């Protein structure tokens, strides 16, 4: 077949391709999100579009199911196969097991397949990341993280992509308990979120929101419109 | 399974040129000159076969092998390449004569054969052929030519050339042969322009005419080789 | 320095390389003294640890009734040969009810490591058993090394700093064939006494000796076990 | 792993060791630097701590930039001269 | 049996310039009748038809096969798939299962694509290449087939008196077996224009 | 053994993948092809390599392929590298049509290919593919699209394309000529024979190096329209004359 | 010209070279031998040599004329070792022949379908390419005997006559005087060219135990290794 | 000089391996204790950032009923084994109709300890800490990546392990109390830390063949906490 | 530079390094000859003394594959038993499909095929032992052949292996491999193998001796030393 030793020890103890792989994700698409008791938020930006081309081809948001939603970074050919993959495995636990998915059992589907993924010969290791959201049964918030060592983890926030240094300071002043008492608010808390990311311009930025059970609904450009205009508004009232 | 490495050893340059299949090229070029031409009735190929020495007989080893009864061919480049896909492309045909019981189109022979060909220059651990082959036949009352490369894309030409000079034998061809012209016509062009490259020396084992008629191919003995080129041309 | 690369590849002065390093591993593993008298066999073993509070390593293993083996080197590759070995013994227990003579059995063991020393991307493997077994002529020690040669013997070692043991053993291993088991063991382990320094023990449990005989089944003995047999010992001089 | 304070002790002197800084914590975060890159920790110290003008470095606010100065620089080339003569 | 257990009856005929092939439209199991609007010929390239007679899975699956191989061919080369060709096409693939073949009768009626020239030919279950120059007949009973088509096809016929005659036999021969009726669909093709009718039998 | 691959599967440690990099250069050489937003029909054209008048021209549609009733591809790259390709999709999309009777849309049909080229990537040592193609056709749900092959793996599907690096000029002649819901095809038409006209670097618009094959929504025939050159030229001369009589303001 | 593995690996140089197959084709001077192959109108004829160091050498073991068909025989070049490997599989071939299609292999098949072997060889970088060189003989109906030859580039040879090796160069400029002008070919003919050819090229003129000398002829078709006594007495017919 | 990443050191042994010790300085720290009422384990979580979800990353997982583990470096790698170990005892106890022993898990991932090569990839460089309570009573034991078992009283584990085992045997003595291992833990675990201590940074692993399972919950850390 | 590396691949000179390599490597290992008189096949092996090193008749180098046939081996210790298992597996395919002795000529080609094939791929390597094969019968006679690590099938009277290789074949010429029966060639060898291989080298050694043939009525086997203890008697007289 083929057999050859893709990532093999370095003697510092730090491997190559995998820790190698997170400056794919760096350079990548950046991403946001976050968590609330009713509804959840996610977010995504630096799609670079010619506004002469379709959106929903260059579309970086997906879902296995109502209640579980996909969303990843980096590069998307490498995430067309994880999509594709974690749906068998969602339709498995579907057959199977009649319950709803949980995050932590299908994430962690993807970070084992991903870890054998690094090991076996013949076997080149992915150089993105994801993170998911949903809402948990009985109302509850669920979200996780992936990582090219295949390590989930959950986080309040989501802050990836290019400057997710940059984001993740401004996450500090997110995390107080006014933000999100609102879901109102939480919406307008992406967009503030965004307004310190990238570029900021109002055009790339695109967002879907799910409200406990009900699945989720990606808005047009005219309410982030109405969202950006009170956020010069809430600077302008600062003053 | 050998251990079953299979990586491909021709990389991507720089410019997106192939590596081992323009060296190829190079033994395409280095190989022995053969014409053809396509005009009227049929197909007429114009190999050339010298011996290194006085001791060698031309009776045995034959050029031009044909693939069908109306199906010829002949090549350029390196003999043992050759024998390959000739020995490969005998079993091809079979499974369209066995599903279909129906002789098989000429154009179908140039996919099947270049598509294994093509994966033979991406197949990992071996090296591409050094082999230009020129394809002929007549099918459907019209007959065809085809030209084949290592790399393993496909053309047609009224008239083409292989081997040593082939751009300025190329041409000749142009100027020298044009519209149709019968199968008399289509041998007498095809042996001037051999006489270009080819030594002082002319004889019936020196060369030989490969003929497509719309009846079926049929290879011409050195006897008729040696009549029409005499006197050649 | 580019030819070690792969152990099929011949040194220009025909010697692989990648055999002698796996010498190493075996002579940086603990120093251990099988010998055998034409009566019964005693092999002894030393055990080491890193830390105070782990326990030391044990060597010596059971595997057949009459066979008893040492260890030294990577476990690895030890233990799987070692599942190799059971199944080898139980093997001939069944078909032919009997068990196995160890010249004939070693002889698969150096078949079984002959490959890996031979074929492209494989490895040798590191190997410190000292083989001791009694068919109907009597007691047998051999020897393993990666290069697979087994060796037949009264008596030999391996380990770090297993020759001056040797050096004792040559004029004592010709008169020990007539004594008994008893004075055997000290005898085995007076061999070690001199490979670790001489300002310290040689306790109890740092120490591993085993006794098989022809109408003794093979028995490990550890800690208390080797309590018996280092007392009533003379310690060495200055 | 016990040496590395060593040279941590040496390039005490230089700037103002605050009483509460612990070298031993710092050493481990940073195998196979040798000398020259936990200099390099040192100097960006007070580096840094010049463009926020603290006179002197408490533990806490270099080992922010000490992490990133380690991985930073390894992100690109981890400096494998181990690597070079195998 | 095997064939009678679903049934059927397709008849196909040559006339002078043309073709023309029928089929009964009944679909049942055994004695039972479900459906009367089930579709046995299936079109195949142009001015082309392909008739199967015995299990309807068979006839289903063999038509899907038959149609995947057909494109593939037709895609590589622009011509349309020959007469003869298609013939070897269906025998290849009724050979392919030596011991495991599928139970039809298959029947082969379609124009030349070169020509006006028809062309008529029917294929034995394990895919025995059969061809004739008046007519193809596969179905439940034989008896009433071959011996009306005999007494009735002439070697030039219009399509007046084509259609017409295979009518009678149709009805003739289908209206003796119970396992067969519910209308018969007939479908007449030449050159210029293909034309299809729907005969009128008995619904009992 | 181990040093004797180049190890073409792993990646560069600037970030960058080595093998596609490389590959992508390819495709800015060679091929070059065409497409652009047309109502009640789509428009594709392309470059002919061999522009010498000695060949036989028996191949009829060559630079694009057909690879089913509704659907064609233009393709960019080596030729036969297409080949194994063409035939590969087309099997994929028969056995669409084969288990579903049903046309396959063209989504999962092009993200089908695309991770078929993908899995060339990850792992075997594998050549790549260095040929990105165009893709063309209609469903009932979506209508008329436009996608792009890529050799990472990632489909390039938008409505407007360039093929290959000679057309990043026509992306820009494309954002001044950005129109929505305008056809009257042979705006477009006369359009893409403007970059031609420009961008390329042949002058003259010579008819018989380019063909142009367009595809018509037709119920439920879908009329595949291939154009002759004859019929072509006096369009070309219809869009001389508007050049000569855009020269005609200043 | 050279880049990358071309010297260690089978691939074409940056102007189509091969290395390998050129190192293989000097292979067969560190055997040290010579080889001469003449055909003449009813027979044909092979004359070959041995080396004999020690007088311990068995004259029989060390033979370099090897019988593959009771009607074909052949020898080879360069080293023995091989050649020897090359031998079981072209008796296997063969049989393989006169199993399948029931009747006798006419020779000229077995070389090309062994040259097809020998591409596999030359093809496929991780395996040796098989230097050693390969000549054989044959009988057609109503053909005459007949004369191949098989070099490792992968491909099928016949003439003839055809003289290959280290000092054949010289022999083979030899041969092709003697072979016209006119002359016709008789059995006494060949037999007593095989050593001229041999003294042009050596001029030793030793004892006819270290020369082999085979022949095929249509008398009784099967081969026949001739024995030393009458092979002496061809020597002595030669020197009058 | 990169040898089918297999292969003999010149020293020498296996490359990879010696490499793969060193993954285990970057990694976490753990520290265990054997005593004759339990066994009690500790690690430090290493939280980066407030992002960090406390019971997001657990570096102890029981594998067995009544046999505990820890992990060291990386997490994902020892995924794998994980997993497959709690498998392997379940099989056990279906065959005998008893559970595994403690000592039978080190043979049991030692069978599996290097896996890796080509024809016929990478070993992974994850350490562990086995806990458990065999016929004989709480056991202790540690293993390498290598596969070199050897039974420890207190072992350590991560970076600090050398200085932790240090400190660790001049307190230790074979008549510690359960309770006072307990507290001796954190003593070392809060030199080691860079971050305050807090319920979220350490967990505690304790097991017992009276008082089970256990495992361990929620606030019994937080009366630790204030034990200080 | 590289070229030595793989087997399979060539060299500029035409030719592999790793079998030249690997023929010295045998040439290292201590002397082990072999003779053949005309009733039978006489095999002896030497027997090195480093320190002791251990018990007498330790892993020797005289093995027994077949009934009439055995092994004297030298070089590498372990790869000669792993070939001997490979000439007993190959030996007992013959018993099975035929049910006689197999002849020594097939027996040591089947040996030397494989020998040649684990030199033609870059996976396995060249072996490093070289062998003495013999055996007599009554239907066959004396036969004696050596194979070489480069896969060479071939044979005298006698032959030479070891570090003493041409000093131990030079006074073969002196010994009568016909008039002198079996029984005499033992003492005959023995002396001068007590002669050569001098002591200042290796202070102590052993000599091994096997014999097959009709005396023993084709059964092989080690020769008992406390059986006429030929050597020593003979040896220890002949230094003068
Ligand atoms: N262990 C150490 N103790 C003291 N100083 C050190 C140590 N390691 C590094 N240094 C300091 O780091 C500085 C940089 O080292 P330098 O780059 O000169 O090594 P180098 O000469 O490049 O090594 P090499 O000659 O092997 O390339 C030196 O001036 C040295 O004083």
């Amino acid at each position: 077949s083929y057999d050859r030793a893709i990532t093999v020890f370095s003697p510092d103890g730090h491997l190559f391709q995998v820790e190698y792989a997170q400056e794919a994700v760096k350079k990548g698409s950046t991403a946001v999100g976050v968590r609330g008791r009713d509804i959840v938020v996610l977010g995504v930006e630096k799609k670079s579009v010619a506004k002469l081309q379709d959106e929903r081809t260059v579309r970086k948001i997906c879902a296995l199911d109502d209640n579980v939603c996909m969303a990843f970074a980096g590069l998307t050919a490498d995430a067309r196969i994880v999509i594709n993959r974690a749906r068998v495995e969602c339709q498995s636990h579907r057959l199977t097991v009649e319950d709803p998915v949980t995050v932590e059992y299908i994430t962690r589907y993807i970070a084992s397949l991903k870890q054998r993924y690094t090991q076996s010969n013949g076997r080149r290791p992915f150089g993105i990341s994801a993170l998911i959201v949903g809402f948990d049964f009985d109302g509850t918030p669920r979200l996780y993280q992936t990582d090219p060592s295949g390590t989930y983890h959950a986080w309040k926030a989501n802050a990836i992509g290019r400057g997710a240094k940059s984001v993740r300071e401004f996450l500090e002043k997110n995390y107080t308990d006014e933000a999100i008492e609102t879901d109102d608010l939480t919406i307008k808390l992406v967009i503030k979120a965004l307004l310190e990311v990238v570029q900021s311009g109002g055009k790339n930025i695109e967002l879907a929101v799910m409200r406990r059970d009900q699945s989720l609904k990606i808005l047009n450009p005219e309410e982030i419109e109405k969202y950006v205009a009170e956020i010069e508004k809430e600077k302008e009232e600062n003053e | 399974a050998e251990r079953g490495y299979s990586f491909s050893l021709t990389t991507f340059s720089p410019s997106g040129k192939l590596v081992q299949i323009e060296y190829a090229l190079a033994a395409v070029a280095g190989g022995a000159p053969s014409v053809g031409i396509k005009a009227a009735n049929g197909v007429v190929l114009a190999t050339e076969k010298k011996q290194k020495s006085i001791l060698y007989d031309e009776r045995s080893v034959h050029k031009v092998e044909p693939i069908t009864k109306h199906i010829g061919l002949v090549y350029s480049g390196m003999g043992p390449d050759y024998r390959v896909l000739v020995h490969r492309a005998r079993k091809l045909a079979q499974q369209y004569y066995l599903v279909y019981q129906e002789p098989i189109p000429t154009a179908q022979l140039v996919q099947r054969v270049a598509s294994v060909m093509q994966e033979y220059t991406q197949s990992g651990g071996v090296r591409p052929f050094g082999v230009s082959l020129l394809i002929c036949g007549w099918n459907e009352g019209r007959p065809y030519l085809f030209q084949s490369d290592p790399s393993g894309a496909y053309f047609a030409w009224k008239a083409t050339a292989m081997g040593k000079n082939y751009v300025n034998g190329k041409t000749f061809l142009e100027k020298r042969y044009n519209e149709d012209l019968e199968l008399e016509d289509a041998i007498h062009t095809a042996i001037l322009t051999l006489k270009e490259s080819f030594e002082g020396q002319m004889t019936e084992d020196n060369i030989e005419v490969g003929i497509c008629n719309e009846a079926g191919f049929r290879r011409l003995t050195p006897t008729e080789v040696k009549d029409y080129l005499a006197a050649i041309a | 320095n580019q030819y070690d690369n792969d152990v099929t590849v011949w040194s220009p002065q025909g010697r692989i390389h990648q055999i002698e390093y796996a010498m190493e591993a075996v002579k940086q593993g603990s120093a251990t003294v099988g010998l055998k008298s034409k009566t019964h066999a005693v092999l002894v073993a030393l055990k080491r640890a890193q830390s105070e509070l782990a326990a030391h390593q044990k060597k010596i293993l059971h595997v057949d009734n009459h066979i008893g083996i040492s260890i030294a080197g990577l476990t690895a590759d030890a233990r799987l040969l070692c599942n190799f070995m059971r199944q080898e013994c139980l093997d001939s227990r069944f078909v032919f009810d009997r068990p196995l003579p160890v010249s004939r059995l070693v002889s698969l063991i150096g078949s079984k490591t002959q490959i890996p020393t031979q074929r492209y991307g494989r490895r040798p493997y590191g190997v410190g058993l000292l083989i001791a077994g009694y068919d109907d002529m009597g007691p047998h020690i051999f020897q393993t090394c990666p290069s697979a040669n087994y060796f037949d013997c009264r008596a030999m070692s391996i380990g770090a700093r297993s020759q001056s043991a040797r050096t004792y053993l040559e004029r004592h291993m010709s008169e020990f064939m007539e004594c008994n088991l008893n004075e055997l063991v000290k005898h085995g382990l007076r061999a070690l006494r001199e490979t670790l320094p001489a300002e310290q023990d040689l306790t109890t449990k740092n120490v591993s000796i085993g006794i098989v005989g022809k109408d003794l089944e093979f028995t490990i003995y550890d800690d208390d076990d080797v309590s018996p047999f280092l007392e009533g010992l003379e310690e060495r001089p200055q | 792993l016990e040496g590395r304070t060593h040279i941590f002790k040496i390039h005490a002197r230089s700037m103002s060791v605050e009483r509460d800084i612990r070298f031993e914590l710092l050493a481990r975060l940073c195998p196979n630097s040798t000398g020259a890159e936990i200099r390099s920790v040192c100097t960006e110290a007070g580096m840094f701590a010049i463009r926020a003008r603290r006179k002197i470095a408490t533990e806490k606010d270099f080992l922010e930039a000490v992490n990133k100065v380690i991985k930073s620089y390894a992100k690109f080339s981890a400096t494998p001269r181990y690597m070079t003569y195998n | 049996s095997i064939m009678s257990y679903n049934g059927g009856a397709v008849m196909a005929m040559k006339g002078k310039n043309c073709v023309a092939i029928a089929a009964d439209r009944r679909f049942g199991i055994q004695a039972q009748m479900v459906t009367t609007d089930f579709q046995k010929i299936f079109p195949m390239g142009d001015r082309l038809y392909i008739g199967l007679a015995g299990l309807a899975t068979d006839v289903q699956t063999v038509a899907q096969r038959l149609k995947f191989r057909l494109n593939l061919y037709e895609l590589k080369e622009g011509r349309q798939i020959k007469p003869y060709t298609l013939m070897s096409m269906v025998a290849n693939l009724l050979y392919e299962k030596r011991f495991g073949p599928y139970y039809t009768e298959p029947v082969i009626a379609g124009l030349d694509p070169k020509t006006f020239k028809p062309f008529i030919c029917s294929l034995d279950l394990i895919g025995c290449p059969m061809v004739t120059d008046d007519f193809v007949v596969s179905g439940t009973c034989a008896e009433q087939m071959y011996g009306m088509c005999e007494s009735l096809w002439e070697p030039n016929m219009d399509p007046d008196h084509l259609f017409e005659t295979i009518s009678q036999a149709m009805l003739n021969a289908v209206d003796r077996d119970a396992v067969s009726g519910m209308g018969v669909i007939v479908h007449i093709i030449e050159k210029d224009k293909i034309t299809t009718r729907t005969l009128k039998a008995r619904m009992d | 053994s181990r040093r004797y691959d180049s190890r073409t599967t792993i990646f560069s440690p600037e970030g960058r993948l080595y093998q596609v990099e490389y590959a992508m250069e390819a495709i800015g050489h060679a091929g070059t092809c065409l497409g652009i937003l047309a109502n009640d029909g789509v428009l594709l054209a392309a470059e002919r390599r061999n522009i010498h008048k000695l060949l036989d021209e028996v191949f009829f549609s060559e630079k694009i392929y057909k690879l089913n009733e509704d659907m064609a591809c233009s393709v960019a790259g080596i030729t036969s590298d297409a080949n194994v390709l063409t035939n590969e999709l087309r099997l994929i999309a028969q056995r669409y049509l084969l288990q579903y009777q049903e046309p396959i849309p063209c989504e999962q049909l092009v993200t089908a290919l695309c991770d078929i080229k993908q899995a060339y990537t990850q792992f075997g040592g594998k050549r790549p593919f260095g040929v990105s193609l165009l893709y063309i056709g209609w469903d009932k749900h979506y209508g008329f699209q436009l996608y792009q092959s890529d050799p990472s793996g990632n489909y390039g599907g938008w409505k407007a394309t360039c093929i290959g690096n000679n057309s990043a000029a026509a992306v820009s002649m494309l954002k001044q000529d950005y129109k929505e819901g305008e056809m009257t095809l042979k705006s477009a038409l006369a359009l893409a024979i403007k970059v031609l006209n420009k961008t390329m670097d042949v002058s003259k618009l010579s008819a018989e190096k380019v063909e142009i094959a367009t595809l018509t929504r037709e119920n439920g025939k879908t009329v595949i329209r291939v154009l002759k050159q004859k019929e072509v030229e006096q369009l070309i001369k219809k869009h001389e004359e508007e050049e000569a009589k855009a020269e005609r303001e200043k | 010209s050279s880049a990358g593995f071309d010297r260690h690996i089978t691939i074409f140089s940056p102007e189509g070279r091969l290395y390998q197959v050129e190192y293989a084709f000097k292979a067969i001077n560190q055997g040290g031998l010579t080889s001469v192959a003449v055909r003449g109108k009813d027979c044909a004829v092979i004359v070959t040599q041995k080396k004999v160091p020690d007088k311990l050498l068995d004259s029989s073991t060390v033979t370099h004329l090897f019988k593959i068909t009771e009607n074909i025989g052949c020898v080879m070049t360069g080293m023995t070792a091989d050649s020897r490997s090359q031998v079981q599989r072209a008796r296997y071939e063969a049989a393989n022949w006169k199993y399948k299609y029931g009747y006798e292999i006419p020779v000229d098949m077995l070389c090309k379908r062994i040259a097809d072997i020998s591409q596999v060889y030359t093809q496929n970088a991780e395996m040796r390419p098989l230097g050693c060189c390969m000549i054989l003989i044959g009988i057609d109906e109503e053909q005459g005997p007949q004369v191949y030859k098989c070099d490792p580039a992968g491909y099928y040879c016949g003439f003839k006559a055809t003289a290959a090796g280290v000092k054949q160069t010289e022999s083979t400029s030899f041969l092709e005087k003697k072979v016209k002008k006119k002359f016709d070919w008789t059995f006494e003919q060949t037999v007593e060219t095989a050593i001229t050819c041999l003294s042009t090229v050596l001029s030793i003129d030793f004892k006819p135990s270290e020369i082999e000398v085979g022949v095929v002829t249509v008398e009784n078709p099967k081969f026949r290794i001739l024995t030393e006594a009458e092979i002496d007495a061809h020597l002595v017919a030669l020197a009058e | 000089y990169d040898r089918g990443v297999n292969t003999f050191s010149p020293e020498g042994r296996l490359f990879q391996v010696e490499y793969a010790i060193e993954a285990i300085k970057l990694g976490s720290t753990a520290i265990g204790i054997q005593t004759s009422e339990g066994v009690c384990l500790a690690v430090e979580k290493r939280i980066t950032s407030p992002l960090m979800e406390p019971s997001s990353i657990e570096k102890i997982v029981e594998i067995d009923a009544h046999i505990g583990c820890a992990m060291s470096g990386l997490i994902a790698d020892a995924k794998t084994l994980i997993d497959k170990a709690r498998v392997e005892t379940q099989n056990h106890w279906f065959t005998y109709n008893e559970t595994m022993t403690v000592e039978s898990v080190t043979q049991a991932v030692s069978n599996l300890a290097l896996q890796f090569g080509e024809e016929d990839s990478r070993p992974f460089g994850v350490a562990l800490l086995f806990g458990g309570v065999d016929e004989k009573g709480p056991q202790l034991f540690h293993m390498d990546p290598s596969g070199t078992f050897v039974q420890c009283d207190a072992r350590a584990i991560g970076s600090a392990s050398e200085g932790a085992q240090s400190s660790l045997q001049e307190v230790y003595h074979k008549s510690m109390t359960l309770k006072e291992a307990i507290k001796s833990s954190l003593i070392i675990l809060k030199q080691v830390m860079e971050e305050k201590l807090n319920a979220t940074n350490i967990e505690l692993a304790t097991v017992q063949p009276g008082q089970n399972f256990h495992m361990f919950t929620k606030e019994e850390l937080e009366e630790v906490i204030k034990d200080i | 530079t590289g070229y030595d590396l793989s087997a399979s691949t060539f060299s500029p000179d035409g030719r592999v390094f790793q079998v030249e390599y690997a023929m010295k490597a045998v040439e290292n290992s201590s002397t082990a000859i072999g003779i053949r008189c005309k009733d039978g096949v006489v095999f002896g092996v030497e027997k090195l003394v480093l320190s002791k090193l251990y018990e007498e008749g330790s892993n020797k180098r005289l093995f027994n594959v077949d009934r009439h046939v055995g092994m004297a081996v030298a070089g590498l210790l372990a790869d000669a038993r792993s070939l001997a298992d490979i000439a007993r597996e190959e030996a007992s395919n013959f018993r099975s499909n035929f049910g006689y002795n197999i002849p020594l000529k097939h027996l040591a080609d089947r040996v030397a095929m494989y020998v040649h094939a684990y030199t033609l791929y870059s996976a396995v390597r060249p072996f490093g032992c070289s062998f003495m094969l013999g055996s007599y019968s009554v239907n066959d006679g004396a036969q004696l052949y050596m194979i070489d690590p480069s896969g060479v099938s071939y044979g005298y009277w006698g032959c030479a292996i070891g570090k003493a290789r041409q000093a131990a074949k030079t006074e073969i010429e002196k010994l009568q491999m016909k008039e002198m029966t079996c029984r005499d060639i033992v003492k005959e060898v023995a002396k001068i193998i007590y002669i050569v291989h001098d002591e200042v080298k290796d202070k102590a050694f052993e000599l091994e001796l096997s014999w097959v043939g009709e005396l023993t009525n084709g059964r092989h086997e080690i020769v008992p030393k406390d059986i006429r203890e030929e050597a020593e008697k003979y040896a220890k007289e002949s230094l003068k």
